[PDB]
């Protein structure tokens, strides 16, 4: 269990860091498209 | 500990499908205002 979910953990924080990143520069793309 | 663990998994997928369909909105948004 233990190991499983850190695993599970460490997958499911990075997959969220790249969202983040995605994020980020779209808002950007958008603010410029509209600016 | 499997509990604390357990919360995080969950605290984490939610958040990671809050941000996949904020993605897809600034996308979908992003391609409206491009064309």
């Amino acid at each position: 269990e233990v190991k499983q979910l850190e695993a599970e953990v460490e997958e499911l924080e990075s997959e969220l860091w790249h969202l983040e990143n995605e994020v980020a520069r779209l808002e950007k793309e958008n603010a410029e498209c509209e600016a | 500990k499997v509990k604390q663990l357990k919360a995080k998994v969950e605290e984490l997928k939610s958040k990671l499908w809050h941000l996949k369909n904020k993605v897809a909105r600034l996308k979908k948004k992003n391609a409206e205002c491009k064309a």
